[PDB]
């Protein structure tokens, strides 16, 4: 399945929100998972949704007030421990220059570049609320002294330097590249006239999302 | 009480239609000028064959610009409608963006800024041939003048054209009641019942507002292929309004 591709897992392996927000509330997007029993408060974060609850009935809470992640108190959390960052970057390099995995999209139909840009925008919005470790009973509380993740920016910079990845991004929705979550992907069972009409056009919704998030949402950096 | 541009455009198009109808009637009277016009009317002008040919050339040269205008607009809107139908056939009815959804009922139920932004994005994507999985943003109810002009020109063309004018048994060919004017009929032996004549399989599809397509199958056009680039041997597939003016 596309969501199990090693590049996607590498790029979506960020640490938990609770690891840097501590026990205090914060403004962030809130995911609820029906399988793990996370409803009516007791809600997880985006990283937990992508990693801890991959395959569960995890959705986004539209009416989201300020909240923290408590995935630890209800299920086994794989996002509380962060691996070696240098090894992560090295593996990203090797997977970019060794396999054409970057061309394949994920289960949501978004190419790796779009996912990385959206992650960078969301992280820039959220991490500004990170209170540093100010100096001034719960023994099972997870460790909460680690910095917020900073891998998304490096991954975006390095993937943008790759020609194949950028070409697959920009030519996404064209004749060759077609996302599974698009009505024009499977049209081989239609009448030839409808096939011609659908085949004439090319897709630019994903490219428009990528450009909009790169230009108007990623306000933090010009790099 | 309203002071709308569309009303003025429609009224001017109506006047143009009246004038074009009169022109077509006059030119159709040319072949029988002597029997109908010359003898009965005391004061008539002698007409010669070369005069009639020059007259026809003059009329065609004068009507060319409006003809190009209507052809461009109509090819554009037909391409938009055909793409919408194809996407509806290839789309998910549950999504709010599907053509065949209640949200698109246009009577049961965004901001003005959002509407204009949608229109602008649709125009740009259509021009660059990039309108995929997004419904074209168009208002056919605002094309009344184009309708009048097209009606007038088709009237002129039809009137003057009528002025000019066991296998394969007449029993085996589709009749007027089912055939589509200008489209070849589905081959009676290749296609099954469920897709040739859907009404026979499902006789409850008969409704007062029921399309002929879903009652007697989807016809096809013999265009695009078979070479030639006359501009009408190639089907209208491009969705902008410039390329169908270039064509
Ligand atoms: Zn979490
Ligand atoms: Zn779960
Ligand atoms: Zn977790």
């Amino acid at each position: 399945n596309p969501d199990d591709s090693p590049l996607y897992v590498l790029c979506c392996n960020d640490t938990c929100s609770f690891t840097w927000t501590g026990a205090e509330h914060i403004n962030q997007d809130i995911f609820e998972c029906r399988t793990c029993g996370l409803l009516e408060s007791l809600c997880c974060c985006t990283e937990c949704a992508r990693v801890c609850h991959k395959g569960h009935d995890c959705k986004l809470k539209r009416t989201s007030p300020t909240a923290y992640c408590d995935c630890w108190e209800k299920c086994k959390c794989k996002t509380l421990i962060a691996g070696q960052k240098s090894a992560r970057l090295d593996l990203l390099y090797r997977l970019l220059t060794a396999t054409n995995l970057v061309t394949l999209p994920n289960s949501r139909g978004e190419h790796l570049l779009l996912f990385l840009v959206q992650t960078v925008a969301r992280q820039t919005v959220e991490h500004c609320q990170y209170r540093p470790p100010r100096i001034r009973e719960d023994s099972d509380m997870p460790d909460h002294d680690l910095e917020p993740p900073r891998f998304a920016q490096l991954a975006l910079e390095r993937v943008l330097q790759d020609w194949n990845a950028l070409k697959s991004m920009i030519m996404f929705g064209s004749q060759e590249n077609k996302d599974p979550l698009s009505a024009s992907s499977r049209i081989g069972h239609l009448l030839p006239e409808e096939q011609v009409y659908l085949n004439q056009q090319s897709g630019t919704i994903r490219l428009d999302c990528f450009t909009h998030c790169l230009i108007v949402k990623c306000t933090a950096d010009i790099l | 009480n309203a002071s709308s541009y569309l009303t003025s455009a429609s009224s001017l198009a109506r006047a143009y239609s009246i004038v074009i109808r009169q022109i077509s009637d006059l030119m159709g009277l040319i072949p029988k000028y002597n029997h109908l016009v010359y003898s009965q009317i005391p004061a008539a002008v002698k007409l010669t064959y070369q005069d009639a040919v020059n007259l026809q050339n003059y009329v065609e040269e004068k009507l060319i610009p409006t003809w190009n205008w209507m052809v461009s607009i109509m090819d554009s809107t037909e391409a938009q409608l055909r793409y919408g139908s194809a996407l509806a056939s290839a789309g998910d009815p549950g999504h709010p963006n599907h053509p065949l959804h209640a949200s698109q009922n246009s009577a049961r139920r965004m901001s003005a800024r959002g509407d204009f932004l949608n229109y602008a994005l649709s125009l740009m994507r259509s021009h660059n041939d990039e309108h995929s999985d997004v419904l074209p943003v168009l208002d056919v109810c605002s094309l009344k003048h184009v309708a009048y002009v097209f009606q007038a020109l088709i009237y002129w063309i039809k009137a003057m054209n009528q002025q000019t004018t066991g296998q394969n048994h007449p029993f085996f060919r589709r009749s007027d009641s089912m055939t589509f004017l200008g489209c070849i009929p589905p081959n009676p032996f290749e296609v099954p019942l469920a897709e040739a004549i859907p009404l026979a399989d499902q006789p409850h599809l008969l409704q007062p507002n029921a399309r002929k397509e879903d009652l007697f199958g989807r016809p096809s056009q013999g265009l695009y292929s078979s070479s030639a680039s006359s501009g009408k041997c190639l089907m209208e597939v491009t969705v902008d309004r410039n390329c169908l003016e270039v064509l």
